[PDB]
């Protein structure tokens, strides 16, 4: 219900700071872990690598794994006069064999002895899988970077920001705050491998194994889809006879493929466009980031904790307040010590600030271990809360 | 059955119907009567054959379900049913 929340509630989360002023500032992104960075005077952001996909891949070769028959012909001379032929033999939706068949008075010929005989039949595709080559280049990374402010929903997304090892330095602009500078390198993912695609499903399996597949197919950059190469694997000549031949086509072979992919790792898929659980790392320079809000009054009012004080799974607290006496403002937050003398730990919400009446602010912080005061607020109620960090 | 041809040569488009009767049709060499005995022989559809049925003078058949006695003919069936 807050932003910035979805970083806290996660598990895997860094905390990154810059040791420097307008310097680079590295961080490592993962799938199902964030980022948050830190500066002096600077918003705290959180960084997320959200999805990694290929747009558009290669295609390398489309099998066909069933098809149907049709326009059967055949064609036989008697022994002596040479090989038959078939001027669809050159039709190349065809699929034609030659053979030898017995031959005599009782079938029209003079002679009794082996004669020619040829067979086509129209072949058609009825149900193809295709493979593609992902290109660790054009391979797309989303990465959603989130204001650490604390502001409410239940409008408020983080810049989403879409990006290529092949594409320059990324200026995402924060409503509110600036722009952000970064750029990132695919560093180690591996594509001589193949991802297999039977309808909406895919798979990663290496190449030679595609390539050496016994099915119909055809070059990558085809669109006919009509002349297949090496029908012959899906069709089955009969024994001949003096002057026809039966031929019949295996069945499906979607099965014989799926149960015989148990085993290679699985690519999930979506709009066409394959998934990958990518790794990226990236520098990014904050010279362009200030504060929104500054240059406000110092709320001088009260706030009613709106519920259970909360404890997030790294060393810090999340709290929730709502005013009050004042203008849209900023909030008085300090940690001190049990005498309220030193200033102790610190806010990972910076600048926090309210916009309503009655518009619940959460606000993470990060408190001391052992025993502190978390004062929030002004002088009619200064909100003395103790807490204990174990 | 329609009669068309293939090559100058006389073809049968043979339908259902006619299965186990005798094929007949005119042809300036007189009249040819084919012996159509395809077993297979079904409803015109997609899945058709088409071959050749030749000319037997005083032989008997062998290996053949199909013949004329007086010029060879083209046949074509389907097999659906
Ligand atoms: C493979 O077999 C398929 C059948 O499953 C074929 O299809 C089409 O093939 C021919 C044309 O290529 C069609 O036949 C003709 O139909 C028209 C109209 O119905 C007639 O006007 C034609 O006429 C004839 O012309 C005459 C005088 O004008 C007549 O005296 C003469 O004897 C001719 O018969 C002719 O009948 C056919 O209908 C159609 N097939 C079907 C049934 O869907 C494929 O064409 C065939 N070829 C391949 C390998 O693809
Ligand atoms: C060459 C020859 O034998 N011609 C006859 C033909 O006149 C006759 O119509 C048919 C059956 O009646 O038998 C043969 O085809
Ligand atoms: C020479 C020729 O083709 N004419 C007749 C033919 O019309 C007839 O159908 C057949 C017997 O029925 O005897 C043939 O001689």
């Amino acid at each position: 219900y807050f932003q910035g929340m979805r970083c806290i509630g996660m598990s895997n989360r860094d905390f990154v700071e810059g040791v420097s002023g307008g310097s680079w500032v590295d961080i490592v992104l993962e799938h199902g872990s964030c980022v948050t960075t830190m500066a002096k005077n600077k918003p705290t952001l959180d960084f997320e690598l959200i999805k990694t996909e290929a747009k558009q891949p290669a295609t390398l070769r489309k099998y066909c794994i069933e098809a149907k028959l049709t326009n059967t012909t055949t064609e036989s001379r008697c022994p002596t006069q040479g090989e038959p032929s078939l001027n669809e033999e050159q039709d190349k939706r065809f699929v034609c064999k030659h053979s030898m068949v017995d031959r005599g008075w009782g079938n029209g010929c003079g002679l009794f002895g082996k004669g020619g005989i040829v067979t086509c039949a129209m072949f058609r595709c009825k149900k193809n899988m295709e493979g593609k080559v992902v290109q660790p280049e054009n391979l797309e990374y989303t990465i959603v970077i989130t204001p650490h402010s604390g502001e409410e929903h239940a409008g408020k997304h983080g810049k989403e920001i879409k990006i290529t090892p092949q594409s320059s330095i990324t200026e995402a602009e924060l409503t509110g705050y600036g722009t952000v500078t970064m750029e990132c390198s695919p560093r180690t993912l591996d594509f001589e491998m193949v991802l297999l695609q039977m309808e909406n499903k895919a798979w990663l399996v290496h190449r030679q194994w595609f390539l050496d597949l016994p099915l119909p197919w055809l070059p990558g950059a085809d669109t006919q889809g009509s002349n297949w190469i090496q029908k012959e694997t899906l069709v089955t000549f009969k024994n001949p006879h003096a002057k026809k031949q039966d031929v019949v086509v295996l069945g499906s072979q979607e099965g014989a493929m799926h149960t015989a992919l148990t085993g290679a790792t699985e690519i999930q898929m979506s709009s066409g466009n394959l998934l990958f659980t990518g790794h990226l790392k990236c520098r990014l320079r904050m010279d362009k980031l200030q504060l929104k809000g500054m240059s406000y009054s110092m709320c001088t009012g009260k706030f009613k904790v709106v519920k259970e004080i909360a404890e997030t799974q790294h060393g810090t607290i999340v709290i929730r307040v709502q005013y009050g006496d004042g203008s849209p403002c900023k909030i008085p937050f300090e940690i001190m010590d049990l005498e309220k003398r030193h200033v102790l730990g610190r806010l990972i919400t910076v600048n926090p600030i309210v916009t309503e009446k009655d518009s619940p602010v959460n606000i993470e912080a990060e408190p001391p271990f052992g025993d502190s005061y978390i004062i929030i607020g002004v002088e009619p109620g200064q909100l003395k809360l103790n807490w204990f960090k174990k | 059955f329609h009669l068309t041809t293939r090559n100058g040569e006389p073809h049968m488009i043979v339908s259902r119907q006619e299965k186990g009767k005798s094929l007949l049709f005119k042809t300036e060499d007189g009249v040819n009567m084919c012996t159509l005995m395809a077993m297979d022989l079904g409803e015109l559809c997609e899945d058709t054959i088409t071959y050749k049925c030749p000319l037997l003078r005083q032989n008997e058949p062998e290996d053949i379900d199909c013949w004329c006695n007086s010029t060879s003919t083209w046949v074509t069936y389907g097999t659906c049913t």
